[PDB]
RNA sequence: UGGGAGAGGGUGGUGGAAUUCCCGGAGUAGCGGUGAAAUGCGCAGAUACCGGGAGGAACGCCGAUGGCGAAGGCAGCCACCUGGUCCACCCGUGACGCUGAGGCGCGAAAGCGUGGGGAGCAAACCGGAUUAGAUACCCGGGUAGUCCACGCCCUAAACG
RNA sequence: CCGAGGGUAGGGCCCGUGACUGGGGCGAAGUCGUAACAAGGUAGCUGUACCGGAAGGUGCGGCUGGAU
RNA sequence: GCGGGGUGGAGCAGCCUGGUAGCUCGUCGGGCUCAUAACCCGAAGGUCGUCGGUUCAAAUCCGGCCCCCGCAACCA
RNA sequence: GAGCUAGCCCUGGCCAGGGUGAAGCUGGGGUGAGACCCAGUGGAGGCCCGAACCGGUGGGGGAUGCAAACCCCUCGGAUGA
RNA sequence: GAAUGCCGGCAUGAGUAACGAUAAAGAGGGUGAGAAUCCCUCUCGCCGUAAGCCCAAGGGUUCCUACGCAAUGGUCGUCAGCGUAGGGUUAGGCGGGACCUAAGGUGAAGCCGAAAGGCGUAGCCGAAGGGCAGCCGGUUAAUAUUCCGGCCCUUCCCGCAGGUGCGAUGGGGGGACGCUCUAGGCUAGGGGGACCGGAGCCAUGGACGAGCCCGGCCAGAAGCGCAGGGUGGGAGGUAGGCAAAUCCGCCUCCCAACAAGCUCUGCGUGGUGGGGAAGCCCGGGUGACAACCCCCCGAAGCCAGGGAGCCAAGAAAAGCCUCUAAGCACAACCUGCGGGAACCCGUACCGCAAACCGACACAGGUGGGCGGGUGCAAGAGCACUCAGGCGCGCGGGAGAACCCUCGCCAAGGAACUCUGCAAGUUGGCCCCGUAACUUCGGGAGAAGGGGUGCUCCCUGGGGUGAUGAGCCCCGGGGAGCCGCAGUGAACAGGCUCUGGCGACUGUUUACCAAAAACACAGCUCUCUGCGAACUCGUAAGAGGAGGUAUAGGGAGCGACGCUUGCCCGGUGCCGGAAGGUCAAGGGGAGGGGUGCAAGCCCCGAACCGAAGCCCCGGUGAACGGCGGCCGUAACUAUAACGGUCCUAAGGUAGCGAAAUUCCUUGUCGGGUAAGUUCCGACCUGCACGAAAAGCGUAACGACCGGAGCGCUGUCUCGGCGAGGGACCCGGUGAAAUUGAACUGGCCGUGAAGAUGCGGCCUACCCGUGGCAGGACGAAAAGACCCCGUGGAGCUUUACUGCAGCC
RNA sequence: CGAUGUCGGCUCGUCGCAUCCUGGGGCUGAAGAAGGUCCCAAGGGUUGGGCUGUUCGCCCAUUAAAGCGGCACGCGAGCUG
């Protein structure tokens, strides 16, 4: 759910914040946490390369675990769901019975206190990682490998999932989050079930004040500007765009199409995104 | 008012400090050249 | 106590027909549409035909002048949870009844909020026709919406 | 001490009136179209929604107080 | 101060490229109708803002006057 | 050249005192159960008043200045971007 | 002889301004050639959340003493942070190093780059973070946690004893963490005492008193006590913690579990060692055998890795403990005791300032800790005051104008002015009371009022104690007294009504603009399938992100509400294997040069040949755009209606003389005695209009309008008074400016505004305080305007290139 | 153009007279009163307020009257801005 404050104060009235009501344990595992290395949005020449960063909460990396394949067949229980202030998913404590402690991001549904697995035969129940030719078309699932043995990487955010629609040859074919149709390896890894936390995206910040929390330093519109720093800069009073809308390096922002032709992905990819 | 120089004697010697000259290709001239032109000091006065 | 009929209600699941779109094949000079046409679509290969896929919505025959519900309303099929109701036997309680100003709940469609969904249909809107005109009726398009979840609205030729 | 009342400040109800504005009623022979009554020349009415000089039109669901 | 315009009753062609004034509506006569509109058949009306010039010939090209709408009128 | 200034990174420090009284929780009422209402507890917030601290609103002074931006009065923020 | 020339020297302004916070001085006595200025005493004033004390930067001998006063010191100087000289800084425990890691930097391996160089995992460096063993007093002219004294502790080496499978840069644990709020118990600190110790004291009417005045502690091992922190124990299995492991993780089993035990800190006590006031005698002596006790207040500090709640989810690594691996088990390690060993650097002094940063002994700037008492509701606010520290390095007079800063003002009360600018008024706490509207929070301190001191009497609850006395903290009710006035001094909102704009708290032009601008949550479009897009870079490599479409980039709009119409012809972006054009290249009809020839060599047509452009579609919260003339109603007027030209389509809702309206002070209404502004309306909107969003909106605003109340020196209209200057005397002594000057008025003339020319008039010589009309006064080679085939920033469908992408 | 500060207000005046008022007249379509118009006359006088940055103008309430111009559209080494 989504949690709602009175307007005692102005930002107050619309604010909202999650519930936490999945999260079972409060701080992290002291060996799964690293710290992580703040940026600032500066490169190692020191210089801005994405603007506007900088000034967020502290936080600690927990490692997850996006192989799975790494443990065949050995079953672990859920010990715990966490906050992971590093992405927008819950994420679930594993206790292997080999006594080894590894981080999945926790699936929708997912309890604490059920056994999951890793496997070509494992069942078909949430929480689960099988790679993609052993599982049912029509079935719903995150954490997807795009290329064998090379890491979870498609649908990982919070209330997002992918799907499976059928079969071709060592590939599969599956809708991602984003409505693309896409054919990925059948050897690749992926756990059954949709991401977590899908009240995600009903979150109001409320204030200037809880986007600066997150490390999100204001955004000046290229329109306020001058013409010196960029295209929609200058003129006397306000000025309508009179151009084509640009980014602040002159490039048009509203169509232009941005991904290679040639990329040698495109043979993989069946149909361009949705909505 | 708070003015432009705030004396500090780490800064001084990392900035204008005999091996940050060393270090760099710019940094050397500067020692060659103050040494040509006969500086009796090649590099600022810091205590440490 | 024992039985029966039913689209009564809610949840989860699931089946085939049809439309649209996408893919492959085969194939060529038109298709579509009307009162008649025009817009539209079509040699950049459409329509018509076969194969493959995706997706939404509605359930043909049964089907009735029929059935259920207090009313609005309720129709593929399956399972679960649940309401009302009729009959029987003549067993229990002993008038515990009727109605009901306020209150509370329910309440077609349209509409509103947040999120999803979106094949067909279609306010608005555009175009083609008709016409003196045609901000219409007809035609080709088409956005909300029609669908789901939750929360509002609380109206009706809510009629027997 | 209480005390008519006078004073100050803020409220409540009512009445009169007001540039302008909104529709309503009425008014012997104005202008525009022709929605409804005959299947009224698109059956009508309807709750709502949207649109249009105007009657109205259309969408969705409903009713027959319609078909002959 | 610079641009475009004035032509049957109304609204617009022709001017550029000199000779030949055209389209819709309106008006007038006749039809259909019980009657009107719609509709059908036919017909009339401009000498082109004016004056002046060029030309054999001027709505048409060039000068001036009347008029008509525009655009401009900035730095102090 | 970032010992001024602008941003970010790492690691420390500072914010007198008073005021308001969110959620929750407890009890009570309520109901078939609910929503919900009442009191108590509670201590939220780019919340309020106001020093430090950070500012720099209006006015006056200063104008070969105390000062190449200062002084007096007044005024903004002061648990937060 | 001129270049606002260059360098220097010396003038003028001028004995003029000034002598740097208005906290403030006076006298006596010293010293000395000389004294307002140095020393001493007494009196007076000033700071006291500092103007006192400690520390860290930075400064670098400025420290202490003697001897000096030319210069430095805004005057003086016998004095000094000045001159000369001599002296002074002492550590195993304080800080840093022989320890650890953070960003970052560096960088074996590796990668990249014409060269220089750029990267880069480990590793190394890097602290005000982690870690680590000393507290109290005495002493010097000057240092002290350093020397000394008392008490206490750390590591290293070696030995003796007891014990154990010992052994690590490897494994594991731990170290190890946020914000707000907060319990218990302490301590720091402070208040009081009729109690304990103490020189003395009785004044001027009274007091020999339960009188006054002064003080009443600090450190301390083991042990003990009080309060807390940390921590389960045994067994069986074990495939995970890149080898091993008895450790850790996981499973199972018995026992106990806001306990206890073990351990670890804080406070208390503690053998012992210290300290020890006023006062009057000359820093010291005495006081003094000083006493060293009880009660209360009480931390933000300590127990501390405590507790709770929240979301934005809160370093690393070593020390330390445990596990084992080579090894090795005459070794090794742990424990206790003993002797020995323990290095390098800083240590003076200033440190909110006369020693740091500001050219100055400069009213400015500078991080951390302590910061006492009383009263005012609290407090680090305010007033006074302790300890401590000062009177700000020119003075003495006088009592003008004028200036500054301040006080009061009769009657009036905004009549002042662009404007209530400025200054009044209001002003804390307690109680009564409080409107529209609202998003139900608010608007609210709304508005408006009443109380406020002191004395006596009665009484209620809490804290410490004991449940009582005492002390301390919240209260309530009677009766009185005084004054002009009781938050009696100081600190401390004027209020309301109504518009515009921006939702809001924030942000900005350092040093003329704080705003209506920027930002903001929120809304929409668009790109991005991950070796993402995009950004920096030649590249390597980074950021993006150890993120994955509920994510990331770009763009506009700007909470919220109700909404956001029509135009796709032009430009953009998107789709479109047809067609046209289209470069290198392929092809080679057909020609050419040369040669005796084979041959060599050079042109070369049709045809095949990408992207792009053309062409066909789509697309507005993409760039953008959203008509004209003529006629018409049974009074007039107007035109629902109509005709016709044109367009890609002719501005919809809502709004409108507006932050937009030219005409314009439109017109009408409201408010005013009077309203170019204001508010409400109308609509021929010169020239609104729907995300360069349209119309609204509770709350907010040092934003800009309009009005009223209150109150006023703003004003009629000025007066008086205060102090700092101005003035005079002693000291010290600038400045820009300056062709030279013996520098008057008028009317003329003159390059057209004459002290300087002509005519006339007026005028003895030289100053001082004053005022600003002139010297086209000073300042700045006009910043507007033009000119220069001068420059720079910015734009584009100007030209021509380039990166980038295709 | 190696700088002559530029509207209005405020303060402070001074001057011209083509005179607003006051004083002296002639003519009148001058009965009186009150006016019209012209002549002489610059000695003195010539108000307070609403609106606007305003000059000006309009308006309110008065008045003997509410004059018009010059002085670098007088006056920023006098002030305002
Ligand atoms: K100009
Ligand atoms: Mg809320
Ligand atoms: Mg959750
Ligand atoms: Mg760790
Ligand atoms: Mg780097
Ligand atoms: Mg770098
Ligand atoms: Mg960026
Ligand atoms: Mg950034
Ligand atoms: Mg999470
Ligand atoms: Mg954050
Ligand atoms: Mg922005
Ligand atoms: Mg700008
Ligand atoms: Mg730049
Ligand atoms: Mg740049
Ligand atoms: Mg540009
Ligand atoms: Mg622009
Ligand atoms: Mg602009
Ligand atoms: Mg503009
Ligand atoms: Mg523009
Ligand atoms: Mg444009
Ligand atoms: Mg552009
Ligand atoms: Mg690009
Ligand atoms: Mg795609
Ligand atoms: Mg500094
Ligand atoms: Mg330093
Ligand atoms: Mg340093
Ligand atoms: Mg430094
Ligand atoms: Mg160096
Ligand atoms: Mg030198
Ligand atoms: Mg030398
Ligand atoms: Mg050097
Ligand atoms: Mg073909
Ligand atoms: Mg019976
Ligand atoms: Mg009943
Ligand atoms: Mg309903
Ligand atoms: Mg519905
Ligand atoms: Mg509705
Ligand atoms: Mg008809
Ligand atoms: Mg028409
Ligand atoms: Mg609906
Ligand atoms: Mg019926
Ligand atoms: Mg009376
Ligand atoms: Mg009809
Ligand atoms: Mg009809
Ligand atoms: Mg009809
Ligand atoms: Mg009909
Ligand atoms: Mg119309
Ligand atoms: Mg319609
Ligand atoms: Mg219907
Ligand atoms: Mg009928
Ligand atoms: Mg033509
Ligand atoms: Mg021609
Ligand atoms: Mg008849
Ligand atoms: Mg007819
Ligand atoms: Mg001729
Ligand atoms: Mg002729
Ligand atoms: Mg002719
Ligand atoms: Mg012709
Ligand atoms: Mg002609
Ligand atoms: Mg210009
Ligand atoms: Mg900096
Ligand atoms: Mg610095
Ligand atoms: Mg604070
Ligand atoms: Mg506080
Ligand atoms: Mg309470
Ligand atoms: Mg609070
Ligand atoms: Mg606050
Ligand atoms: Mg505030
Ligand atoms: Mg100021
Ligand atoms: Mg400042
Ligand atoms: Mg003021
Ligand atoms: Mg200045
Ligand atoms: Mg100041
Ligand atoms: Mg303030
Ligand atoms: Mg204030
Ligand atoms: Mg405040
Ligand atoms: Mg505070
Ligand atoms: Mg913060
Ligand atoms: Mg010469
Ligand atoms: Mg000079
Ligand atoms: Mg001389
Ligand atoms: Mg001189
Ligand atoms: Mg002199
Ligand atoms: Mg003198
Ligand atoms: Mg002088
Ligand atoms: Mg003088
Ligand atoms: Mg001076
Ligand atoms: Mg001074
Ligand atoms: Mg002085
Ligand atoms: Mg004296
Ligand atoms: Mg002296
Ligand atoms: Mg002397
Ligand atoms: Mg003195
Ligand atoms: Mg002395
Ligand atoms: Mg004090
Ligand atoms: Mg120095
Ligand atoms: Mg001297
Ligand atoms: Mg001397
Ligand atoms: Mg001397
Ligand atoms: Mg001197
Ligand atoms: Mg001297
Ligand atoms: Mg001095
Ligand atoms: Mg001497
Ligand atoms: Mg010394
Ligand atoms: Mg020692
Ligand atoms: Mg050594
Ligand atoms: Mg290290
Ligand atoms: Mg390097
Ligand atoms: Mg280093
Ligand atoms: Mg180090
Ligand atoms: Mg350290
Ligand atoms: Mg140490
Ligand atoms: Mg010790
Ligand atoms: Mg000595
Ligand atoms: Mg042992
Ligand atoms: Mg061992
Ligand atoms: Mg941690
Ligand atoms: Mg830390
Ligand atoms: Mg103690
Ligand atoms: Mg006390
Ligand atoms: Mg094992
Ligand atoms: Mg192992
Ligand atoms: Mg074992
Ligand atoms: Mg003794
Ligand atoms: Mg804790
Ligand atoms: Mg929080
Ligand atoms: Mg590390
Ligand atoms: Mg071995
Ligand atoms: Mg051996
Ligand atoms: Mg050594
Ligand atoms: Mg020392
Ligand atoms: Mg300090
Ligand atoms: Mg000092
Ligand atoms: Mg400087
Ligand atoms: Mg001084
Ligand atoms: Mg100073
Ligand atoms: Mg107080
Ligand atoms: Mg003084
Ligand atoms: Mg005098
Ligand atoms: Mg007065
Ligand atoms: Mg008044
Ligand atoms: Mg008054
Ligand atoms: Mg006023
Ligand atoms: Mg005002
Ligand atoms: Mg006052
Ligand atoms: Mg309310
Ligand atoms: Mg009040
Ligand atoms: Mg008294
Ligand atoms: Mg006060
Ligand atoms: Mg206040
Ligand atoms: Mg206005
Ligand atoms: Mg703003
Ligand atoms: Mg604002
Ligand atoms: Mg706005
Ligand atoms: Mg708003
Ligand atoms: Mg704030
Ligand atoms: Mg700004
Ligand atoms: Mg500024
Ligand atoms: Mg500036
Ligand atoms: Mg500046
Ligand atoms: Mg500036
Ligand atoms: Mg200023
Ligand atoms: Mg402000
Ligand atoms: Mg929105
Ligand atoms: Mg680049
Ligand atoms: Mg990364
Ligand atoms: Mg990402
Ligand atoms: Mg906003
Ligand atoms: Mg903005
Ligand atoms: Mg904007
Ligand atoms: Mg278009
Ligand atoms: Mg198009
Ligand atoms: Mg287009
Ligand atoms: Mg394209
Ligand atoms: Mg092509
Ligand atoms: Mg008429
Ligand atoms: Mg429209
Ligand atoms: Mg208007
Ligand atoms: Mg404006
Ligand atoms: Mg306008
Ligand atoms: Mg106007
Ligand atoms: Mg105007
Ligand atoms: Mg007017
Ligand atoms: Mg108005
Ligand atoms: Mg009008
Ligand atoms: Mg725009
Ligand atoms: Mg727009
Ligand atoms: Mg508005
Ligand atoms: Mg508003
Ligand atoms: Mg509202
Ligand atoms: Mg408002
Ligand atoms: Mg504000
Ligand atoms: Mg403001
Ligand atoms: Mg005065
Ligand atoms: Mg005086
Ligand atoms: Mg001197
Ligand atoms: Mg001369
Ligand atoms: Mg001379
Ligand atoms: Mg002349
Ligand atoms: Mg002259
Ligand atoms: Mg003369
Ligand atoms: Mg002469
Ligand atoms: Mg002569
Ligand atoms: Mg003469
Ligand atoms: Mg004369
Ligand atoms: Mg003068
Ligand atoms: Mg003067
Ligand atoms: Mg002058
Ligand atoms: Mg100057
Ligand atoms: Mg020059
Ligand atoms: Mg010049
Ligand atoms: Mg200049
Ligand atoms: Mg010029
Ligand atoms: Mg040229
Ligand atoms: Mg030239
Ligand atoms: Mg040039
Ligand atoms: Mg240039
Ligand atoms: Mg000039
Ligand atoms: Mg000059
Ligand atoms: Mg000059
Ligand atoms: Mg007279
Ligand atoms: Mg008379
Ligand atoms: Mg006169
Ligand atoms: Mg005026
Ligand atoms: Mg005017
Ligand atoms: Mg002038
Ligand atoms: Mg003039
Ligand atoms: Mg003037
Ligand atoms: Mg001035
Ligand atoms: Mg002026
Ligand atoms: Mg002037
Ligand atoms: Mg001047
Ligand atoms: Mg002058």
């Amino acid at each position: 759910a989504v949690k709602k404050f009175k307007p005692y104060t102005p930002s107050r009235r619309f604010m909202t914040v999650a519930d936490f009501s999945e999260i079972t344990k409060t701080e992290p595992e002291k060996s799964l946490v690293k710290p992580l290395k703040k940026t600032g949005g500066r490169n190692n020449q020191g210089r801005i390369t994405v603007r506007f960063r900088g000034g967020g909460h502290k936080r600690l990396y927990r490692i997850i675990d996006f192989k799975r394949w790494d443990k065949v067949g050995i079953p672990a229980k859920v010990a715990a769901i966490e906050y992971d202030p590093n992405r927008s998913a819950r994420i679930a404590l594993l206790h292997y019975v080999d006594g080894e402690k590894r981080y999945i991001i926790a699936p929708d549904g997912l309890q604490v206190g059920q056994q999951v697995v890793a496997g070509p035969d494992a069942p078909i129940q949430v929480g689960n990682a099988l790679p993609l030719r052993f599982i049912p078309v029509g079935t719903v699932v995150h954490a997807v490998e795009l290329e064998p043995k090379k890491g979870a990487k498609l649908a990982r955010a919070a209330g997002t999932s992918a799907q499976i629609q059928g079969r071709e040859g060592d590939y599969v074919i599956l809708r991602l989050p984003s409505g693309e149709l896409r054919k990925v390896h059948g050897e690749c890894y992926a756990t059954v079930g949709a991401v977590g936390n899908a009240d995600h995206k009903n979150i109001v910040l409320g204030k200037a004040g809880r986007s600066r929390w997150l490390g999100r330093r204001p955004h000046v519109r290229g329109a306020a500007m001058n013409p010196v720093d960029h295209p929609h800069g200058g003129g006397e009073g306000r000025a309508p765009r009179g151009r084509p809308p640009a980014s602040p390096w002159g490039w048009q922002t509203k169509g232009l199409k941005t991904r290679k032709r040639r990329k040698p992905s495109s043979r993989f990819i069946i149909a361009r995104r949705k909505k | 008012m708070k003015r432009t120089w705030q004396p500090n004697r780490r800064k001084r010697a990392k900035t204008h400090g005999f091996r940050a000259r060393m270090r760099t290709p710019g940094g050397r001239k500067v020692l060659k050249r103050r040494r040509q032109k006969g500086r009796w000091r090649l590099t600022p006065a810091v205590r440490k």
